[PDB]
RNA sequence: UUAAGGAACUCGGCAAAAUGACCCCGUAACUUCGGGAGAAGGGGUGCUCUUUAGGGUUAACGCCCAGAAGAGCCGCAGUGA
RNA sequence: CCUAAUCAGAAAGCCACGGCUAACUACGUGCCAGCAGCCGCGGUAAUACGUAGGUGGCAAGCGUUAUCCGGAAUUAUUGGG
RNA sequence: GGAGAGUUUGAUCCUGGCUCAGGAUGAACGCUGGCGGCGUGCCUAAUACAUGCAAGUCGAGCGAACGGACGAGAAGCUUGCUUCUCUGAUGUUAGCGGCGGACGGGUGAGUAACACGUGGAUAACCUACCUAUAAGACUGGGAUAACUUCGGGAAACCGUAGCUAAUACCGGAUAAUAUUUUGAACCGCAUGGUUCAAAAGUGAAAGACGGUCUUGCUGUCACUUAUAGAUGGAUCCGCGCUGCAUUAGCUAGUUGGUAAGGUAACGGCUUACCAAGGCAACGAUGCAUAGCCGACCUGAGAGGGUGAUCGGCCACACUGGAACUGAGACACGGUCCAGACUCCUACGGGAGGCAGCAGUAGGGAAUCUUCCGCAAUGGGCGAAAGCCUGACGGAGCAACGCCGCGUG
């Protein structure tokens, strides 16, 4: 169906140690209910890789899926910007 | 043939699994039993919960022996295992259920409320 | 108590036994087409094609329904 | 299993229909899918009605059995005259 | 060797019987941290057929070595003594 | 629900009265019986005990007990040290 | 829209705790007592339960029995009795078969998580009935309950030998986007998607009632195939959602891949192999406690506490497990199994499940009538009348609360 502009995730890479696989740190930060300032907390996505092509350290987004296999849904859409040592 | 110190079963309601046999009431010092014979029993453990506990002592009726009786007609039988079932000299028991069949020839002795129970009366 | 269900009871068992008649028929065919497939003559069309009428035959009924009986043939019509 | 229908809303002895769209599954009293006009069948006899007649015709043209006490007050007010209007025109 | 019972014998389980090999799972208290620990407890093991991993040795052939997977056969019992 | 008839005849109590709290006098009592939410009364003249009278509150409802929030700025971001 | 008063000392100001005044309860207890309107009533033992009802309906689909209005021939003459023959209206219900029993009602033991709320997705899904549309609605057969007859069974119920039908069941014919396979165009969020062309593939009740009546014709309903619509359901996702760190390592089908199988569908959902990753102070895990939400109480407000009634979601049905029918259940009044419990028995063996309405015992400080009715609304079957409806309307008991009048 053509209604979803999927949910776009920018992240950051914390491994390519498994299959077609990479598992991005995407990052937010939010607010507090008591308070009201804000503050930021991580989490850690699983992927899916073509062919384990982006690297680790890379910075890359993603996009919703569907059930591809058990706790990983996302995939990649595209590597925004790579480097080496930096 | 059951005798002093033997451990058995047991078949109701107790709260006690397997027991200990003093002696074997009769006459002027018997040493064996059968179908049939009352025995002055005690505990040597137990599930939770019920009635009877450890260190406790009571009376008990053999059945399901495992060397069986001969019956008149010539026929024989045989289990597998020893039991008993506890008492209190109603000659009806303590518990509300029978396990473990039973062997009949206790009809003789004029037990009928475990006879009630017990499946089946063989 | 029961009431009324006892009709839904022997209902329940004469569905029952045709019902199992249908799928094992089936599952029977299925077992000669996969096993005709090692085969070299035909001996395979005759079987198969008359197997993918039997998914249809049978499936207007029971519970499979269309799904999954497509999904066999698009697995069977293609191994011969 | 579709059915307009009545959800009583009163009290003890004053009630006040509610004209309302729904599946025959559900209870009457609870939970629907749009409400569209309303009753009062006292405090004025005849009764005192809205009705959307602007929609209400949308879920008739996609399935209904809509019942004969509300079929009375659909004559009453006429839109139905546009239903068949419609329906036996073709 | 011995059915039923199983230390009641007995100064005392003296003696006798039971356990016992290989592999796998697992393994508490306490501890001078090394151990305890083979703890305990528990499981499998035979012949045939098929398929497969293999490693050493050689030009290669084949000669050796010891695993896995399935599928089957028998007898009460497969480290059958 | 309405309409006419009949009799003020059937239809009122609870708590508290030192202060906190609106609401005082007499008897008995004498560190005894007792009250108590706090502070505290009581050892022969008790406005705090028990009784009466009267008063205040409250109403076909009233007092006590248990629970929750407030007052609590006594977790304080508004709002602390 | 918001108030302070007391109290440590010989007397003082501070810091500091405790107590009081107010409001509120699904409330009990003491005292007391007139009435009406409205609303409420096992918060504990998810403890066990006698007795009654709580889900059936269609003869306008079917075979088969009862029935006897009306008509009438002889009559034993008792001239209306009746023998048969019987004409057969209206009606019934045992049964087969179709749809419903899964909705509706009830409780909150479990559950710390996509269970719940909120916002999203499905180029990873399903969907009886009801609507709309299009097409069809051909040709055959064999059985079987009731019913007769035999046997075993205490009873439960079981089998034997004939016989009968159907909108039952089974074949064939025919039927497109429906499955494989081939190619052109078009499209995008990646796997993929939309349309067109060509080879193989599956159905139906010859049905019922009615009018015209040529029994033709055609109608209402009904069936089948297909495409939609809507409805109901499913999975995934971001976020918010409890307390302890005197709970700091957990996990091996775990995590990832390959293939297969499986399911409506995706997926370690599950098998066989390669691999050693994965999660965690931004609090993994383990532990005790608990159904959640809309909302209710309070407070000026931020906030604090609770999850009664009413409504939405979920789980459960003696405990536990599995599966058939079916569109949908792994089924609240359905089965099968094991278990505990209660019960009947000729002792071979069988029966049952109120956290449905009432009601009983039990515990507890404490929570009611074994009510009338289907008029209304909503259900279920039907062509309709109509039937069933302890849902529900509505009477009854409790000063339990709110509101109101008065005892002149
Ligand atoms: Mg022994
Ligand atoms: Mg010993």
């Amino acid at each position: 169906s053509e209604r979803n502009d999927r949910k776009v995730y920018v992240g950051k890479v914390v491994s390519d140690k498994m299959d077609k696989t990479i598992t991005v740190l995407v990052e937010t930060y939010k607010t507090h209910k008591l308070y009201g300032k804000r503050v930021k907390y991580s989490k850690k996505y699983k992927t899916h890789d073509e062919n384990n092509s982006a690297k680790l350290g890379d910075i890359v987004k993603i996009q919703e899926t569907r059930p591809l296999s058990a706790t990983k849904r996302f995939r990649l859409v595209e590597i925004v910007e790579e480097s080496v040592i930096i | 043939m059951i005798q002093q110190e033997t451990r058995l079963k047991v078949a109701d309601n107790s709260g006690a699994r397997e027991v200990l046999t003093i002696k074997v009431l009769g006459g002027s010092g018997r040493k064996t039993a059968n179908i049939g014979d009352v025995i002055v029993c005690t505990v040597k453990n137990a599930t939770p919960g019920g009635v009877v506990k450890k260190g406790d002592v009571v009376k008990a009726v053999i059945v399901r022996t495992k060397s069986g009786v001969r019956r008149n007609d010539g026929s024989y039988i045989k289990f597998d295992e020893n039991a008993c079932v506890i008492i209190r000299d109603d000659k009806g028991p303590r518990g509300t259920r029978i396990f473990g069949p039973v062997a009949r020839e206790l009809r003789e002795g004029n037990f009928m409320k475990i006879v009630s129970l017990a499946p089946e009366v063989l | 108590n029961i009431k009324s269900a006892i009709k839904r009871v022997k209902t329940t068992e004469k569905a029952e036994a045709r019902n199992i008649s249908q799928k094992s028929a089936m599952r029977t065919a299925v077992k000669n087409a996969k096993t005709a497939v090692s085969n070299n003559a035909d001996n395979k069309n005759e079987l198969v094609s008359l197997a993918v009428k039997l998914v249809d035959k049978a499936a207007q009924s029971n519970l499979i329904h269309s799904n999954k009986a497509d999904r066999i043939k698009s697995q069977l019509m293609t191994a011969n | 299993a579709v059915k307009i229908r009545l959800t009583r809303l009163g009290s003890k002895r004053n009630p006040f229909y509610r004209i309302v769209v729904a599946d025959a599954r559900s209870p009457r009293d609870g939970r629907i899918i749009e409400q569209i006009g309303t009753y009062n069948p006292t405090s004025a006899n005849a009764p005192e009605i809205k009705v959307d007649e602007a929609l209400a015709l949308k879920w008739l043209n996609d399935g209904a059995k809509p019942t004969d006490t509300v079929h009375n007050i659909l004559s009453k007010e006429g839109i139905m005259k546009k239903f068949d209007e419609q329906k036996k025109a073709k």
